């Protein structure tokens, strides 16, 4: 039941610094090392770098110059700083649970849990939340058309996530203003159209945009 | 220098075995690894360790069909009755000091699921983005496989080009195919013409929705 969470601001400027934290629940973060992990959109994974709180730090060497990997015990969190960034760091963050040492000093290697991953996009547009316009519908697909946002990603649940079955969610579309649109669309049996409700839930975290709209006939 | 090398893809059929490889550099051709897999949308997750000794310990919740196993520099990830899920890219990690690596990581294809037909729905711009000024016919694909789509849109039955976005084909959690075609307006254009026309073309067949406003 140990949990990692990554948190971040979405966005960041180019020479800017990211600045994000991995915070643990369900055990400790002592006698581990932490690792940190990204990748870029479409790529591979690269180790930026660990820290065990009472033991060491260090980080990938083509990325050492930039990065500062820190704990706070009393939070059961690791932090990860990257300075200067360009659009090179644009890529999904992770932490994740390494190897344990213990007390008698020996270790056994490890890499075994994985948090959720952070976004980051390092640009200097502004952030710009979605308009959300309803998809209008024995079977019928309706969904919900989310416009123009930035940065990625938006999340969409249905009925306040209580429908989860023909649900897709479809990639974001990259469109000529440097904004992105997706759609996410539900199969629903035609017999519950004039009767259950669809309402998606639309979450733009970088904008804290909360957007519901229902999807009726 | 440490590094371990896969190859970029691997391929094999619905209830097959396959054996993915990864090859430590020479100097490192003892260290044990870890296998990661990371499904197509999702972050990764742990699937087991391989140790130098050929043993090997999965991780809590990881299906038995996943096995390791090792030979001289070579480490081993050998799936058992290939399932839809499968297909994934898979990560070789492993620990140095001060530091970790990880391979480049093999997509793996798993061929030969279930052929199936898509099914089109084509929606209008809807009355609340047309009193926004803006009007954007969206083509939903769905439920197809293999997945590969194209798309080809008309007004009235003339071919349309300009301001058509569509998107990579990806997985549903039925584990068929979905894609999606937009087709950006202005609402004048929109309401000038009879109807607008979506037609996907899947394995040789054609399947077409109409829209008018």
């Amino acid at each position: 039941q140990v949990q990692l969470q990554e948190s971040g601001p979405g966005l960041v400027k180019p020479s800017e610094t990211l600045s994000l934290t991995c915070t643990v629940s369900g055990g400790s973060i002592s006698g581990y090392y932490w690792s940190w992990i990204r990748q870029p959109p479409g790529k591979g994974l690269e180790w930026i770098g660990y820290i065990h709180y009472s033991r060491s730090t260090n980080s990938n060497p083509a990325l050492k110059s930039r990065v500062t990997i820190s704990s706070d015990t009393s939070k059961n969190q690791l932090s990860l700083r990257l300075s200067s960034v360009t659009a090179a760091d644009t890529a999904v963050y992770y932490c994740a649970r390494d190897t344990y040492y213990y007390d008698s000093g020996d270790y056994e290697d490890a890499f075994d849990i994985w948090g959720q991953g952070t976004m980051v996009t390092v640009s200097s547009a502004s952030t710009k939340g979605p308009s959300v316009f309803p998809l209008a519908p024995g079977t019928a697909a309706l969904g919900c058309l989310v416009k123009d946002y930035f940065p990625e990603p938006v999340t969409v649940s249905w009925n306040s996530g209580a429908l989860t079955s023909g649900v897709h969610t479809f990639p974001a579309v990259l469109q000529s203003s440097g904004l992105y649109s997706l759609s996410s669309v539900v199969t629903v049996p035609s017999s519950s159209l004039g009767t259950q409700t669809y309402i998606c839930n639309v979450n733009h975290k970088p904008s804290n945009t909360k957007v519901d709209k229902k999807a009726e006939p | 220098q440490l590094v371990l090398t896969q190859s970029p893809s691997a391929s094999a059929s619905l209830g097959a075995s396959v054996k993915l490889t990864c090859t430590l550099s020479s100097g490192h051709s003892n260290y044990a690894i870890a296998w990661h897999q990371q499904q197509p949308g999702k972050g990764p997750r742990y699937l087991m360790k391989v140790n130098r000794d050929g043993s090997h310990i999965r991780g809590d919740g990881i299906p038995d069909r996943f096995s390791g196993s090792t030979s001289g520099a070579e480490r081993y990830l050998t799936i058992s009755s290939l399932q839809s899920e499968d297909e994934a890219d898979y990560y070789c990690q492993t620990w140095g000091a001060g530091i970790r690596v990880f391979g480049g990581g093999t997509k793996l294809t798993v061929l030969g699921q279930p052929k199936a037909a898509p099914s089109v729905t084509l929606f209008p711009p809807s009355s609340e983005e047309l009193q926004a000024n803006k009007a954007t016919l969206v083509c939903l694909i769905s439920d197809f496989y293999p997945g590969a789509v194209t798309v080809a849109w008309k007004a009235d039955g003339s071919p349309v080009k300009a301001g058509v976005e569509t998107t990579t084909p990806s997985k549903q959690s039925n584990n068929k195919y979905a894609a999606s075609s937009y087709l950006s307006l202005t609402p004048e254009q929109w309401k000038s013409h009879r109807s607008y026309s979506c037609q996907v073309t899947h394995e040789g067949s054609t399947v077409e929705k109409t829209v008018a406003p």
